[PDB]
């Protein structure tokens, strides 16, 4: 998740362990860049389209 | 006085305890005297003071007709049980001395503290007879009616001899069992003595061992 | 781990002539029964003495220690309870470096002797090299801003995980984790910060708090066995 | 809640931007000449006991 | 119990009996030195003991910054400030009870409720 | 007091290369020094240069 | 969700109190040991079953 | 417990203390020697009266003058449900006639015992440097090797309430509550005596103790006992012949026979194997 | 850790993790969660090289073990072990888990189940579960075969009761009969609704010549004959318990064709469960 957000923003991302950085933070930026708060997507199976 | 009750009580479980013994090695003993009430047992082994006396809990016990066409050598019990704690050669001398005299096969002797090494190696001494040393406290309890000790049943000569030909065995092919093993001197067994050993199966039930005396 | 140092030690006659200057009652002269009240002085594990004003001598030593007197590597533990001041200067003692705490009753409260101010020279120099006086890590061991601790010495401290909540005298986020403050105001030193405990193959896990412990072990052994660059040459 | 980015490379441009009375009686000391002090060595001497031991009466 | 040294050499006293006067008489072993014995009781051994619960108070306890603060009265001085431990007996027998140093007047007291 | 811990790492020490070698040399120079001497015992009874 | 997080907190938070509870009476000396144990063991005990159930 | 009380908790309480190990040094706080010049009158103010009540109510000629002192705990001797009464002629019977003792009632402040040894008409002068040190030896023996009541090897034991299904009057399996002992350390000769006790239900977690009291069958069965509750206790199953044909193994022989290079490495099956 | 005060015995000093893995470990959680793992992965280490040794030494131990032609098991000695493998000479990968029906509940319901009356009318046969219900009321000679049927099933309960004292009523036993009378109540379509042509004297003869086949030993003297009839003493309560007259009749409601396939099949699996001799 937190990958995602980085590059779609061009940062690197914060992952040291103990910080203030949490998931709903995260979620918020990458929901912020146009795509679903926890990472899901919809994808399409290969085979049959 | 509660130490004399509790002594009387332990010699009357060790009594009781005899009895079956006696009866389950396949002698004439009546279930009446068997469960002998404990104000009975008092009435008949005490006298005024309180204390009882183990000379006259001595007894004479003869083979049931069962037995003897099972076992047709067997002859007659002598069970004594000693009065004074601390058994000495004098008193083991005559205790020998009175199952020679009058032609007792087996005679089982039971002491209160311990039999002294000079009494003790005097009895492997009367041959063919067969002299059996029980402990009072260790007959207070039967081990035999614990849960986890199987029934077991001694083989006739005829017994064993079928048991190895129908099996195509040899003495040194059965499972063994220990002269020492407390269910082993209960019943008395001897060197190559094969015993049945009847326990319940949880996977068929009921199924039948047999072990022999080393 | 990353910020773990091992002591290479010193000669510690200096130490002990310091001592006997500053009121340590030679040994031979000690009477238990006339003086039930003071402090056996140990220097690598040789009682040298007794001192009658252990708090004293302790803020004496330490004083010197932070200023550069002493060689900071020297490890110096008094046991209030049992009345012994041990002092160790030999080496293969690990020991690692913390913040120190002082009153500082300006603003009424302990707090880092390390300020802004001397942070921004820390920076100032590390960004001049890509020229202002040199200020490194050696600038802050003699201003008396850090202090080298080792595992005995340890013992007899007070130590805060970080200063934004456990210095300060005393809604909340739901998502951020639960952070004891543990209300303690005798805090004698501070970590520099906590992730530092990790060494050098733990520290490439990413959120290794959010780990079971077992996957963070094995982590550490699968790094090692990763292709890469080992050099540019 | 929280920045989870090590924000970098222009940091580096941020910061390099913005940079009695005589109630007494004293008397002389002096040394001890060194005429009498060669070829004689002076010691001290501790009894160790709990009397008073005191080689001139005792 | 208190043990008794003798005079003429330091050497420790052992207990003597005098039929003449029937009493109790402290005689040395070496120097042949006698004093009256002030108490009967010459030898203890207690099985259970609390000898060492606040054992390591001292005068500077308060300054030992491991030591935790409470907020527990003095009832010596009437104060709020205090340093609280456990027993120091090491034996895995001993209550948790928890024993408070005064800061003000280096009194000991103790929270216990059921025997104090 | 309970009895002291054998895991306590404040009263274990950690030989670096230092100390190693410092063992190693004192060994080896010992045997130097003792090789020296029965040169010189051996120069000196067998007369030789 | 925010309410379960909520429930979730709390009932850490009441057994924290409880085990503070044990132990403040276990420093006034007014536990009793359970039978066949010491003072510290059944304190611990008593913490450990209740610190269990509240993760359960 | 017995079949007849094995649902009552008094009755639990009678035997779990009648077979339980208890010693004078779990009931005692100090031992002091004192020196009380004659046997008549005391010192101390609290056993100012016990002398008083004993001596009254009645030789003493010949008692030594040194005093033995036990102080002892009442919540020691309530715990466990013991009476001066009963330590006190306990003392006694240690040594039959060569000390008097004197022990304080219940309802005293303190409980306390008073021991003095008795000389012999043969005056001894030697004895008297070692008088008190005489007093410590059967001072810590009497501390030591005292059995008040119960069985030796028995550390202590603890009552448990477990539940068992016994065909119900109608016929059917209801499940009783019944009243059972936990014990640390076994005697399993000695306690199977003990009145009260239901013999024929017995358990030793020890085999061996098993093996040597009940026999090779009984310890046979215990094995198997045994070796089920280990693989059962992390939950995994193996059938009943796997487990029995191992412990068939290891008493085919009359007795325990270890699976070690001792055990079934010294029978006589071929050295190549 | 240096980080509490001296005596602390809060669930945070003590090592309360009370965080999730979601919302991160504090430091002090953290160094407390390793320690816990450090001893976990210790315990895998050190048991891994335990267990292995004990598995080495218990297969040295029964390497010679053999079950042989005689149904005996021996090792190389030829020494015996069991004088029948299992002590009931089946085989554990053709045993399954049953319930014996007669050991468990109470009285009331066994009679109710089993006991079968043609005399009275407290436990009588309905006559609409096999066409001879009309003229098998006020026979003698069969009510006295249903009499030997209960006093057999009475004797089994007192038997089970006696060697499962627990009361438990499942055990692993051979043959499943329930799948064996489930695929003959499918494979012949049983009406469920029109009578049966079993007759009473065929179920109780056709159960107890059953009895008779379930063969492990096939010695022809009295010392085998006693072990066989002892090797299948708990499977035959089984057997009696499944296929009881009223059961047969009313529960399962099998027909003559259906009751034969059941018997054969029965006699067939437990035929199959018996132990292979040469197994190791
Ligand atoms: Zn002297
Ligand atoms: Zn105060």
């Amino acid at each position: 998740l937190l990958s995602k957000v980085a590059a779609l923003s061009g940062n690197e991302g914060d992952a040291s362990p103990f910080t203030d950085i949490t998931v709903e933070g995260i979620s918020k930026l990458l929901r912020e860049h146009g795509y679903q708060s926890r990472g899901f997507e919809v994808m399409y199976n290969g085979h049959t389209g | 006085d509660q130490e004399n009750e509790r002594n009387i009580s332990r010699l009357w479980r060790a009594f009781r305890t005899v009895k079956e013994m006696v009866k389950d090695r396949g002698y004439f003993i009546t279930q009446e005297e068997v469960e002998l009430p404990l104000e009975d047992f008092k009435a008949k082994y005490c006298d005024s003071m309180g204390r009882p006396q183990r000379k006259m809990m001595s007894f004479q016990a003869n083979p049931t007709e069962e037995s003897i066409s099972k076992f047709p050598d067997m002859g007659s019990l002598w069970v004594e049980f000693c009065d004074e704690p601390s058994v000495g050669v004098k008193t083991m001398k005559t205790f020998v001395i009175h199952i020679q005299e009058k032609n007792f096969q087996t005679g089982i002797f039971v002491y209160q503290n311990n039999i002294t090494p000079s009494a003790m190696k005097l009895v492997p001494s009367i041959p063919p007879a067969t002299i059996e040393t029980f402990n009072e406290a260790a007959l207070v309890v039967n081990i035999t009616h614990h849960e986890l000790v199987p029934k077991h049943i001694r083989l006739s000569s005829d017994e064993k001899r079928e048991l190895l030909k129908r099996y195509r065995l040899k003495e040194s092919q059965l499972p063994r069992i220990q002269r020492a093993d407390p269910v082993a001197l209960y019943l008395g067994l001897k060197r190559g003595e094969v015993v049945k050993i009847i326990r319940k199966s949880e996977t068929s039930g009921r199924y039948a061992s047999y072990r022999i005396c080393m | 781990s990353l910020m773990s140092c091992i002591s290479v030690g010193t000669d510690p006659m200096p130490i002990i002539t310091f001592l006997s200057e500053w009121g340590m009652e030679p040994l031979e002269d000690y009477v238990p029964h006339q003086s039930p009240d003071a402090t056996r002085v140990f220097v690598n594990g040789v009682w040298h003495g007794v001192h009658r004003n252990p708090a004293r001598l302790m803020e004496t030593l330490r004083t010197l220690r932070r200023k550069g007197d002493i060689n900071p590597e020297v490890s110096m533990i008094r046991d209030i309870r049992e009345k012994e001041l041990k002092i160790f200067t030999d080496a293969g003692r690990v020991y690692r470096p913390l913040f120190i705490v002082e009153d500082d009753e300006s603003l009424g409260h302990k707090e880092l002797k390390v300020r802004k101010g001397h942070i921004a020279k820390l920076m100032a120099t590390e960004y001049q090299d890509i020229d202002v006086e040199e200020y490194t890590w050696s600038s802050l061991l003699n201003e008396g801003l850090v202090e080298y601790i080792d595992a005995e010495e340890e013992e007899s401290i007070l130590i805060a995980m970080q200063p934004e909540d456990l210095e300060p005298a005393e809604d909340v986020d739901p998502a951020k984790r639960i952070r004891v403050s543990h209300h303690a105001t005798t805090f004698t030193h501070c970590e520099i910060h906590p992730s530092m405990i990790l060494g050098v193959a733990a520290s490439i896990i990413p959120f290794p708090d959010h780990n079971q412990s077992p996957r963070n072990t094995y982590q550490s052994a699968m790094g090692k066995q990763a292709m890469g660059v080992f050099l540019t040459n | 809640n929280a920045s989870p980015f090590i924000k970098r490379d222009r940091m580096r441009r941020n910061f390099l931007r913005m940079r009695d009375p005589n109630e007494y009686n004293e008397f002389p000391l002096r040394a001890i000449p060194k005429e009498d002090l060669e070829n004689m060595r002076t010691h001290l001497l501790k009894f160790q006991s709990k009397k008073k031991i005191n080689p001139v009466t005792d | 119990t208190t043990f008794r040294f003798c005079r003429d050499c330091n050497n420790m006293l052992y207990p003597r009996e005098d039929k003449e006067n029937n009493r109790l008489l402290f005689e040395c072993r070496t120097c042949s030195y006698v004093e009256e014995a002030g108490s009967p009781l010459v030898y203890r051994h207690e099985l259970i003991t609390n000898i060492g619960e606040t054992a390591g108070v001292v005068q500077d306890i308060g300054s030992d910054p491991t030591l935790p603060r409470s907020d527990r009265e003095c009832p010596k001085c009437h104060s709020r400030e205090n340093v609280f431990f456990q027993s120091q007996q090491r034996r895995k027998d001993t209550s948790m009870v928890l024993f408070f140093v005064c800061l003000s007047c280096s009194h000991i007291f103790t929270s216990d409720q059921k025997n104090k | 007091k309970d009895q002291d811990d054998r895991d306590h790492f404040g009263k274990k020490r950690l030989d670096l290369a230092g100390p190693l070698l410092a063992q190693l040399f004192k060994t080896l120079f010992k045997k130097l020094t003792k090789d020296i001497f029965r040169y010189m015992q051996r120069t000196v009874e067998e007369a030789h240069d | 969700d925010g309410p379960t997080m909520r429930e979730i907190t709390e009932t850490i938070a009441e057994a924290k109190k409880k085990v503070l509870d044990v132990t403040k009476e276990a420093q006034a000396n007014l536990l009793t040991a359970k039978h066949g144990m010491t003072l510290r063991e059944s304190f611990e005990d008593n913490v450990v079953r209740f610190l269990n159930e509240a993760r359960d | 417990l017995e079949p007849g009380h094995a649902a009552d908790q008094e009755q639990a309480k009678l035997i779990r203390s009648a077979i339980e190990h208890t010693t004078l040094k779990s009931v005692t706080i100090a031992s002091e020697i004192y020196y009380d010049p004659d046997p008549r009158s005391t010192v101390i103010p609290e056993d100012e009266e016990i002398i008083q009540l004993h001596f009254s109510l009645l030789s003493f000629d010949q008692q030594s003058p040194w005093l033995l002192r036990l102080e002892l705990d009442r919540a020691a001797m309530n715990d466990k449900d013991l009476t001066m009464g009963q330590v006190g002629e306990r003392i006694k019977q240690t040594f039959k006639n060569d000390l008097f003792v004197i022990w304080s009632e219940d309802n005293d402040e303190k409980l306390i015992i008073r021991c003095r040894v008795v000389r012999p008409k043969s005056l001894d002068a030697e004895t008297e440097a070692e008088e008190d040190h005489m007093l410590k030896k059967i001072e810590n023996t009497m501390l030591e090797n005292i059995t008040l009541r119960g069985v030796e090897n028995i550390e202590r034991v603890v009552m448990m309430k477990y539940d068992r299904k016994v065909p119900s009057p109608t016929g059917e399996y209801v499940k009783e509550p019944e009243w059972v002992l936990e014990t640390d350390g076994v005697n399993l000769s000695e306690v199977m005596t003990v009145p009260g006790i239901d013999p024929t239900r017995i358990y030793t977690n020890s085999f061996i103790d098993i093996m040597e009291v009940l026999g090779i069958e009984a310890g046979r069965a215990a094995l198997y006992k045994e070796v089920y509750n280990v693989i059962a206790s992390d939950g995994s199953y193996v059938n009943y012949r796997h487990m029995a044909l191992l412990v068939d193994v290891m008493t085919t022989q009359g007795g325990l026979t270890s699976v070690t290079r001792h055990g079934f490495n010294r029978s006589n099956t071929g050295a190549l194997m | 850790l240096p980080h509490f005060s001296k005596d602390d015995y809060s669930p945070e000093s003590k090592g309360f993790v009370e965080n999730s893995y979601l919302r991160g470990l504090t430091p002090q959680e953290f160094f407390f969660h390793a320690m816990g793992g450090r001893e976990g992965l210790i315990d895998t280490a050190v048991k891994t090289a335990e267990t292995g040794y004990i598995q080495r030494r218990l297969v040295k131990a029964l390497e010679d073990i053999m079950v042989h032609y005689d149904n005996t098991t021996r090792n190389s000695l030829g020494n015996v072990i069991q004088f029948i493998y299992g002590e009931d000479g089946m085989d554990a990968a053709h045993i399954e888990k049953q319930s014996l029906d007669t050991i468990g509940g109470s009285d009331a319901a066994f009679e109710k189940r089993y006991r079968v009356d043609l005399l009275n009318t407290d436990h009588t046969l309905d006559p609409s579960l096999l066409e001879s219900g009309s003229e098998i009321l006020g026979d003698l000679k069969l009510q006295v075969l249903l009499d030997e049927e209960y006093k057999q099933l009475v004797k089994d309960r007192k038997f089970l009761r006696e060697v499962f004292v627990d009361g438990e009523a499942n055990w692993p036993l051979p043959v499943n009969i329930r799948r064996i009378i489930q695929n003959a109540q499918q494979t012949f379509h049983i009406d469920h609704t029109k009578p049966s042509d079993l007759t009473i004297k065929d179920i109780v003869l056709g159960v107890k010549d059953l009895q008779e086949n379930l063969l492990v030993l096939r010695g022809k003297n009295e010392i085998i004959q006693n072990a066989q009839r002892d090797a299948v003493t708990l499977f035959c309560c089984l057997l009696r318990s499944r296929l009881a007259t009223r059961r047969v009749l009313q529960e399962y409601r099998l027909t003559k064709q259906a009751f034969d396939w059941v018997l054969s099949n029965i006699e067939a699996q437990f035929l199959r469960s018996v132990v292979h001799p040469g197994e190791m």
